């Protein structure tokens, strides 16, 4: 009949949904997805820099050389370490690794470590080297053997074992880790043969820290069949301090440690995914995320540039409007 | 809706109206068309995106969870750690949720607000030179060519130049 | 009221009505009375009650405190523990407080925008067969049966059935 | 503007009316002015003054941080420490920072509905008895009084009484 | 004249009130309060499981067997634990219990546990099991007794103490939670009576735990006529760990020991009666039977319960602004 | 004809808002709630002065040191105040234990009174004016000691006997009070000092047991000393009782402190002047009445909410469009 003018809104063929306070399910024209849930379960390099792949070995296995660690002995620098489930190589010698969480959090922070002898073997006098072997700690080519940074010190022929003494000076501008021990016998008998005779100690100290023990003797479960047990110690030597060691008997003395670079946040993954040759800038424990949302599904925990992480399953914003489109029929 | 445009006194939207949010649609002896009225549309897009960034700004922090591990003295502190990243976790999700579900709302009501505000514009230009047909539609009482039409969308109609005509035919009908 | 509708230029509200949240006052040679309009009644209805269950499935999580002990070597994770529960518990109390603040201040709002939204449907279906009064009500130029309020509430209503009768009254 | 009145179909604000966020201007052959509605500037400023102390109550706690020292071996509670302050913080930032945005959002929509239902108040006391200007304005079809400037504002314009001055005005033209 | 139609909006009786961030006190046709304040006063059954009762005894004297908490003594299940605050049971014979608070954490986690011998008198050989009893820890029935899960070793009528051996496996499938001791007598006197001369060592050990101590001779200030002390431990032993312990004197040894079985645990701390109800939630300091979202009540509850925040009140309106005529 | 027009306020005012929606929004009326100003000192809360450590370290100040002794005796603080660079805390070298938890008790408090608890004659047989060392010189003395201990030696002939103490605790006030272990360098410093043969320290309360014996060997060289002495603290409960007992290489407790139990210990450089605050941050006062704060999170007294804000600007006011003019 006559001219028209009408007023209205924009239609599509979007059948995406967002909910609101009000009403749920809306179809609406545009909407943006502020939620990721894809991604990419593998390991990748963090700032160019390769994660730790410690394979078989434990991390207590990685820096008390496990003989059959050999794969990782020396030099290491990563922007994360990866520990693998399953992992076989640890503790050989049945003990206690004291203050072990407190290490294992100290190690993640963990950029790079460099390997070094802290202690020569000749340092300690009137005393063997040489025999600090046992078949709990094979290496992959001898059926007896020991820890790559600890000595087993044993009394010589002669039945005295002398009271020995090791001095290290800190002169760089890095702390260094490193480990030692004290033997506990599971006899008395065994006490005398590996020792002398009398009461023994094992005492430490530097600037800052002090150290004294005893070994405690005791018949205990066998573990590798071993009934006799080894308290592991660590400590960091912080630079311009010194060390100052000092034993009557069982001492499993430090031989090398590790100048320790500190970083610069440091993550420890326990995983089985694999490690690529791959850059990511966000690395979750269950996997790489590459994305530009807001909101990740996928992990708490994670090393990079992540985003925040909830519960959601989605997140998703209207932007355009209600999306009533003519039923064409 | 709530300001009762959309999907309100006008029923549906338009698949055809493909270069904006809002528009017209029109009919004369030259033609027919639809034509996004880009002043209200680009405003909208402008606010819906501040909005967004916004909202994605003030979300950039993140909780940091960590892989620390505890010893079997250690229930306490360990149940400690675990409880407090949880507590971040839950009200977290709560904000972006609750966020979402009420920005949600908001943003609908804006885009009807528009509709209803491009539609009370050109029904007061119009005064009684144009009867209202319902749904957001006005049909004239005079003859009212592209001119005119892009007159009306422009903001610049002449009530007092179509009156006479407007009138005559009204008392006709 | 925000949408001015409700306390607004519509005065109060009518306890008569009763069926319904937002409704038709009518006068007539028949009587008067009142009727709510069920469509937009249940629509806010179905509306406030989904905000209610979102709010209350939003809030569902809790956060626990433990009261585990802790010995007088442990002064430092003991008012760490504190100080952390007391935090969640200041977090949640500031959360639900605003939201129930905020989400009031709201739906006292829609139920303004409804109301006016009401009006106008009315207002522009009668057009100048009636005479809008300042406070919501319409008086008509013509006689309105009850067929015929009834149909100004299912949005029915004959404007040009009645037109004639209505420019004359208007003009007399 | 969302409920299109505020720097919308009214341009502009009056740098002239100095005792009211919302009001009139009336110009008559007694003389002209700007003067504020009272009722619905009181309204808002209670309103507004309300929000801005229940914020300030609800923000009325504080997380408190702490001066405590950890050794070499409390790496992992000390780190537990620094991550749940940091984690109150960023919390505690965000709500403050997005409660603000969305706040100042709705108060000038609240300011916007206020000038709008102004408009429509008189808009619909007058009828056809003035003319619909641009810009918020009406027009008299009759001889407007200091007294009938009042009625208009007060609410009790009187439409019958001048509906014949009016007429024979609105269209003698 | 005219006939009119009017639209309008409903109003009632409602006197409940609203605030908004614009009003307070707004009279509204139709609200719902989310927040409940209300709680009754006694401690109820949770998953149709009763509580475990303490009564009279601490943690510390129920699980160590003090004398006075047999009859606590059998096997036991919980839904969760009431100690009332003034018991009066506990360490009788002075002394500490290393680990005390992560003990009580432990306990706290599970739901039952049954008590078994773990090591018979018979496991020590060359040494005295019928002596070990103090004036410190009375029964009910008599004055001198000792906790149930220990022994207090002493000397053979005919000296000396020589060295004693015990072990236990863990063949089960669950933990085994177990306590032990070390003597610390105030004179070298009491020493020498008790244990013979000479060094004296306790030790133990399992595949993980390794534990050595020796006696400290001195007199502490006087505890239940006692300025001796010992100084009690606790372990869990896993299944399939065996455990290995050595001793040459000063020795107070397992001898009863638990069949540990661990959601959410609950030491409760309180006074309230343990009647004889059913429930949903529970709080330290009363039942919640609700379905209001938030709570005011407690941070501390086991069951399913509303959140808990400081506030009085969570009115939300759903209805309109009331303004009847 | 006659206008009659709607419409709203404007002003001369340039503040602006953000907005959801909008950014740079000019506004007639606002409040900013954001406090970002202090000053930089340090001033009295509830009308009581801080306690400044100077030179001094919590551990020297504690303990004794003698470069310490203008801070000796009764204390009344409402806070702590400790300077970065102090110089004078454990003089003579070893380990304070449980150290960390110690600066937190002490911080808990608000005064202490210093006492003798255990006179010199309470060890008996023994010499306990031979002090001394030189690794704890005062300002005026070379070879001084801890003031709050007495590092007892054997007497001019051999040998070191059973030495016994007891304190019983009468008061209403917790005691804080501290002992400690000479780990000597040397057999020979041993038995120079102390008899021959295994040494002990013991001692315990109704609820507290301690014990330990000389740990000796060669340190490096730290104030001169290749020895070292372990410290220890503790807290002697109101109604408790302590005895002390020992054979050799124990530092007596001499003076204790009766405790009188929020709390802070400021780290910094700041001045403390005469002045008074409601609040008071680890960098500064706020005198404000705003709602939130961007100083510090570290504080004492009621203080606003800390955030990492830069403005928190409330509108009050509408939107500013006015009457453009030339
Ligand atoms: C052979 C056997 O089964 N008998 C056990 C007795 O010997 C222990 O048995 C194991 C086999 O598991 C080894 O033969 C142990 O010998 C070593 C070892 O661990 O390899 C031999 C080492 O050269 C020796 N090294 C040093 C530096 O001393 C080492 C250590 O001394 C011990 O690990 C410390 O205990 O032992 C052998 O000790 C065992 O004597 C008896 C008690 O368990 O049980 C037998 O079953
Ligand atoms: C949304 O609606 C669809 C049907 O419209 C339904 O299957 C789904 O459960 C609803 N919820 C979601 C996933 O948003
Ligand atoms: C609708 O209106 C008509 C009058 O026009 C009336 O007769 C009819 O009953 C109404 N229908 C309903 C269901 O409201
Ligand atoms: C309202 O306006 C009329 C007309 O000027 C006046 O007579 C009357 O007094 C006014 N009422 C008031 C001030 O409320
Ligand atoms: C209000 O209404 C409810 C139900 O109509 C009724 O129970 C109550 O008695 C009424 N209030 C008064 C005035 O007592
Ligand atoms: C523990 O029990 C198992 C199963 O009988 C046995 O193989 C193991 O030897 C026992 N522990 C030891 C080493 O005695
Ligand atoms: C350690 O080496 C540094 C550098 O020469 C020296 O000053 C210091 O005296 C040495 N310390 C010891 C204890 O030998």
């Amino acid at each position: 009949p006559g001219d028209k003018i009408c007023i209205g809104y924009h239609a599509n063929n979007s059948t995406t949904q967002v909910d609101t306070l009000l009403e749920k399910n809306v179809t609406v024209t545009h909407s943006v997805e502020l939620l990721e849930n894809q991604k990419e379960k593998r390991f990748c390099k963090i700032m160019n820099k390769a994660p730790l792949d410690l394979k078989d070995c434990t991390i207590e296995g990685w820096i008390l050389g496990n003989p059959k660690c050999d794969l990782l002995l020396g030099d290491q620098s990563w922007s994360y370490i990866v520990e693998r489930p399953n992992a076989q190589n640890g503790i050989c010698y049945p003990g206690v690794l004291n203050e072990l969480e407190e290490l294992k959090a100290f190690i993640g922070s963990g950029e790079r470590v460099e390997r070094f002898e802290m202690f020569p073997k000749s340092t300690w006098a009137g005393v063997d080297t040489s025999r600090g072997v046992t078949n709990a700690c094979p290496s992959y080519t001898i059926d007896s053997s020991f820890y790559r940074n600890l000595v087993w010190i044993v009394k010589t022929d002669s039945a005295t074992y002398p009271v020995i003494k090791g001095t290290y000076n800190n002169t760089g501008t890095q702390p260094i880790l490193y480990f030692w021990g004290v033997h506990h016998p599971l006899d008395t008998t065994v006490q005398d043969n590996l020792y002398g005779s009398g009461d023994k100690y094992v005492r430490m100290g530097t600037e800052s820290m002090n150290f004294a023990k005893s070994p405690e003797i005791a018949a205990r479960p066998a573990v590798n069949g071993q009934r006799s047990r080894i308290d592991y110690y660590w400590s960091v030597l912080r630079p311009g301090e010194t060390l100052n060691v000092e034993s009557n008997g069982n001492l499993i003395a430090p031989w090398y440690a590790y100048k320790f670079v500190s970083t610069n946040k440091g993550a420890v993954f326990k995983s089985d995914l694999p490690i690529e040759n791959c850059d990511a800038t966000c690395q979750t424990i269950t996997g790489v995320l590459r994305t530009n949302k807001t909101f990740q599904n996928v992990s708490p925990l994670w090393i990079g540039e992540c985003p925040k992480y909830v519960k959601s399953e989605s997140l998703r914003l209207a932007t355009g409007l209600r999306n009533v489109p003519q039923i064409a029929t | 809706g709530i300001f009762g445009a959309i999907a309100g006194f006008i029923e549906g939207g338009w698949t055809g109206m493909i270069d904006g949010w809002y528009g017209y649609h029109h009919e004369n002896s030259q033609g027919s068309g639809y034509a996004a009225d880009r002043e209200s549309t680009q405003k909208a897009i402008d606010g819906i995106t501040n909005k967004v960034n916004s909202i994605i700004n003030k979300m950039n922090t993140q909780f940091e969870a960590v892989d620390h591990e505890f010893s079997n003295l250690e229930r306490r502190i360990g149940n400690l750690n675990k409880r407090m990243e949880d507590g971040f976790l839950d009200v977290w999700t709560y904000n972006a949720e609750l966020l979402v579900l009420l920005e949600n709302e908001r943003t609908l009501d804006l885009h009807d607000a528009n509709v209803k505000n491009l539609y009370e514009k050109v029904k007061s230009q119009l005064r009684d030179n144009a009867n209202d047909l319902g749904n957001g539609c006005f049909e004239f009482w005079h003859k009212c060519d592209n001119e005119c039409m892009e007159s009306v969308k422009n903001g610049t109609y002449d009530y007092p130049k179509y009156q006479k005509e407007s009138k005559l035919n009204r008392q006709g009908i």
